[PDB]
């Protein structure tokens, strides 16, 4: 019916940077 | 030092949506 409200990110925090 | 399990197995909390964020389970059976 309804699963656990766990998170739901479209881009989890990975280890690293960007530049 | 000491382990790390201290969520329902090691798990953390997703501080970005406050929902936990837990690990791809597929083992165990
Ligand atoms: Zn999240």
């Amino acid at each position: 019916r309804n699963r656990r409200r766990v998170c739901k990110c479209p881009r989890p925090v990975v280890k690293s940077g960007d530049k | 030092s000491h382990p790390e399990d201290d969520w329902l197995e090691n798990i953390d909390v997703c501080e970005n949506c406050h929902y936990p964020i837990v690990p791809l389970d597929g083992k165990g059976t």
